[PDB]
């Protein structure tokens, strides 16, 4: 199989079964298959949130709203944050629990990674891979945004301008 | 693990503390700055202007590091 | 029982503590919903017992009231930060994310946890007994009543609850 480095063998617990598997788990975080489930959950969620984060950072600046690290000087962030926490706290508790219910068998019921929203029915393993590969690229780019902010102190698109002049 | 982790990362971490906390505070103190009116250590991290006055290279941030300059 | 001329409704059988035979609208019908109910009762109960004292004691010392926590500027911090109730609530929500998740989960993992969730393990003097299990719920029912009392007394009169108690003594 193809791997994250030219001639590297895969770990034995990574067998290509799950989407995104390019044989990369050196510190064996996922030898136990329950921990591999949790990690898969975490990777898809971190993944999605970074897509919304990156799009939340770039797309407004294109449609003339401002630079993403100057966002809280034109809004009242403390307020919004409280509302954001008020929408999250049920919603993330349901996602963790598996559904609405004080029983523990609730966690077995339902999917906490792929809950089943799909109205145009295009969930495959080639599309599950696309989520994860877009997600990983958004995570990596978010770390680039923060870093450039700190170093250059200017807009992310103005960092792209300096590449070409 | 003991070479790369315990001693390696241990030295990296402690160089990190030195660069970001021990070097400013000592530099200011050696120029007679009365410890009561010294900035707290995070202030060197949050406000890069404080640490820029002392060491101007910080104004270039991490770009030199990544371009091997 | 809550009422002398009342009879215990089936499921309520005096097994669990503070069962004073009382469920008119039949909300603890299923024995599994009675589990949630019980956990919610002891949670609401503990929060109220912390609420009453946390509303009176600053009032008595001279800070304010159960009301007027809004428009208060909580401040002199280490760097001279001064923040408002909104920021303080945001802090409270940020530091309540993992504590509440872990109490709602039973533990720390993505799978089944054996962790009580109603009466967790914290008793370094071994004082847990039916007396005390009862006494916590009873005091907390009182305290819940008292907090509803605070609310409506301030709603009707517009006075602070120490002044309303000084208008009876
Ligand atoms: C928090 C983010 C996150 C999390 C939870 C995961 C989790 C996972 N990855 Mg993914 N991955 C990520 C980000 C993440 N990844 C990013 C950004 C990339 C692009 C570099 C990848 C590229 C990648 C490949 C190619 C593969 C995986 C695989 C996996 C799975 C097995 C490895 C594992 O258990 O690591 C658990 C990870 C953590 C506990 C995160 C800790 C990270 C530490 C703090 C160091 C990071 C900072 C450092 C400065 C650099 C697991 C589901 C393997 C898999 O089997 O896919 C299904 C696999 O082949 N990942
Ligand atoms: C991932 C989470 C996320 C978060 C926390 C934010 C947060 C914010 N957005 Mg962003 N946004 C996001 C994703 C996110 N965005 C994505 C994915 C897009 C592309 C569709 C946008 C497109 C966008 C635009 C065009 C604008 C914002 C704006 C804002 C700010 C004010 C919004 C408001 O008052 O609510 C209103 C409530 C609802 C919309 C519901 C706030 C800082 C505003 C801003 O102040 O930008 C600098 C603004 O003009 N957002
Ligand atoms: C896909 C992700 C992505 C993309 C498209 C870019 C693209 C860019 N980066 Mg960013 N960067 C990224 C991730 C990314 N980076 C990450 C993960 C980090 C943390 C290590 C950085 C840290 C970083 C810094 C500190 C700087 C850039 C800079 C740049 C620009 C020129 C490259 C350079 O000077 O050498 C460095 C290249 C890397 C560190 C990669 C270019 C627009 C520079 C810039 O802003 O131009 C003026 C710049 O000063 N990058
Ligand atoms: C483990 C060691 C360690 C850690 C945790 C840090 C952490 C940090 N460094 Mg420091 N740094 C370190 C070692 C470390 N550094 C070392 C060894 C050097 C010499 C190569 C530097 C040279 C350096 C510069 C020149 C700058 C940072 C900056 C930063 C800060 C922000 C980086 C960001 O992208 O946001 C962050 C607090 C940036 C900063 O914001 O300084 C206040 C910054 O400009 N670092
Ligand atoms: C309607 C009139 C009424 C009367 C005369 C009583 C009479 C009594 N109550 Mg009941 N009870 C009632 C309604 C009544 N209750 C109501 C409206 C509530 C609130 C929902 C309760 C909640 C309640 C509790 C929690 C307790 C009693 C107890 C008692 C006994 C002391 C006494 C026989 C106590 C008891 O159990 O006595 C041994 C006791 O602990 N009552
Ligand atoms: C939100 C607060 C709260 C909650 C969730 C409960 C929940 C419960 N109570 Mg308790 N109770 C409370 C406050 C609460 N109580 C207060 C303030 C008092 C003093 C008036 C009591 C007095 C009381 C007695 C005397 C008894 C109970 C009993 C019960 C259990 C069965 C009745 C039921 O299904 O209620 C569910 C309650 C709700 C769904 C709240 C709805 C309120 C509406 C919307 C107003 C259940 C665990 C019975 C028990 O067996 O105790 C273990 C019992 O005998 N309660
Ligand atoms: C900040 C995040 C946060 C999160 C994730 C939780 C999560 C939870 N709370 Mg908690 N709670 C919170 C903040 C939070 N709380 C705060 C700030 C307070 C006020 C001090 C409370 C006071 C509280 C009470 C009184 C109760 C809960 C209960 C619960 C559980 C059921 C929630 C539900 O069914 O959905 C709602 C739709 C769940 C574990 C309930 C519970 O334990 O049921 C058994 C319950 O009765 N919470
Ligand atoms: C039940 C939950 C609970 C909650 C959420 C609070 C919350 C608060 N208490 Mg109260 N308090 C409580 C229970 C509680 N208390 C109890 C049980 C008692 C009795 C011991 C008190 C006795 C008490 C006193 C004597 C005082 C407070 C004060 C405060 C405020 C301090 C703000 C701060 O310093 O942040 C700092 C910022 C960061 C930590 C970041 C805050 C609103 C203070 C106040 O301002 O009252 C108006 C105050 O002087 N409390
Ligand atoms: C049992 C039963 C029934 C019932 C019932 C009953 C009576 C239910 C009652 C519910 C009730 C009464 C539940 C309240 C809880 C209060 C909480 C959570 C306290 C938090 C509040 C806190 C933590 C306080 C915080 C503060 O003080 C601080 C720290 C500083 C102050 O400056 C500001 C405030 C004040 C904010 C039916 C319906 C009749 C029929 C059914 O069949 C059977
Ligand atoms: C996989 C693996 C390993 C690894 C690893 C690696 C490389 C991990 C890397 C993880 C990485 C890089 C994860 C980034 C997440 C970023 C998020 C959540 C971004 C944004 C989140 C949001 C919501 C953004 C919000 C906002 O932007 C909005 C929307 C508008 C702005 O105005 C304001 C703000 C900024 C608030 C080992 C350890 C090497 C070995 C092991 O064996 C296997």
């Amino acid at each position: 199989r193809a791997t994250w480095f030219p001639g590297a063998k895969a770990p034995p617990h990574l067998t290509g079964e799950f989407p995104g598997d390019r044989g990369f788990d050196p510190v064996d975080f996922a030898a136990n298959p329950e921990s591999f489930e949790r990690m898969r959950a975490s990777e898809v969620f971190h993944g999605r949130m970074a897509m919304l984060g990156v799009a939340g950072c770039l797309i407004p600046e294109l449609l003339g709203r401002g630079v993403w690290f100057q966002a809280g000087e034109s809004v009242d962030a403390a307020q919004l944050g409280l509302y954001f926490m008020f929408l999250a706290a049920p919603s993330e508790y349901w996602r963790g629990n598996g559904g609405f219910g004080w029983d523990q068998k609730e966690k077995k019921a339902g999917n906490r990674i792929y809950p089943g929203f799909d109205p145009l029915k295009m969930t495959s393993d080639e599309t599950k891979t696309k989520e994860i590969k877009n997600g990983r690229l958004a995570m990596i780019a978010f770390l680039g945004l923060v870093s450039q902010a700190n170093t250059t102190g200017v807009s992310p698109f103005q960092n792209l301008a300096a590449v070409f002049g | 693990h003991h070479l790369s982790g315990l001693l390696g990362l241990g030295c990296l971490s402690w160089a990190g503390h030195q660069i970001h906390v021990s070097l400013p505070i000592n530099k200011l103190l050696d120029s007679g700055v009365n410890p009561a009116e010294l900035p707290l250590p995070h202030d060197f991290i949050l406000d890069k202007s404080l640490i820029s006055q002392l060491y101007p290279s910080f104004s270039k941030g991490l770009a030199p590091f990544f371009t091997f300059h | 029982l809550w009422f002398p001329g009342a009879k215990p409704p089936a499921y309520l059988t005096g097994e669990f503590p503070a069962d004073r035979g009382f469920d008119p609208l039949g909300l603890a019908k299923d024995p599994a919903t009675y589990e949630r109910m019980r956990s919610s009762e002891v949670f609401h109960s503990r929060l109220a017992m912390l609420g009453v004292v946390g509303s009176l004691i600053p009032e008595l010392q001279g800070q304010g009231a159960w009301y007027t926590l809004s428009e208060k500027q909580f401040g002199p911090g280490p760097n001279g930060e001064v923040i408002g109730f909104t920021e303080l609530a945001l802090i409270g929500m940020l530091f309540s994310y993992p504590l509440e998740y872990w109490r709602g989960n039973g533990g720390f993992g993505w799978f089944e946890e054996k962790g009580d969730r109603t009466y967790p393990g914290f008793d370094p003097l071994q004082l847990t007994s039916e007396y005390t299990k009862t006494a916590e719920i009873k005091n907390g029912r009182l305290a819940m009543s008292a907090l509803l009392g605070f609310a409506v007394q301030h709603a009707t009169t517009g006075a602070s609850p120490l002044e309303n108690w000084a208008a009876t003594t």
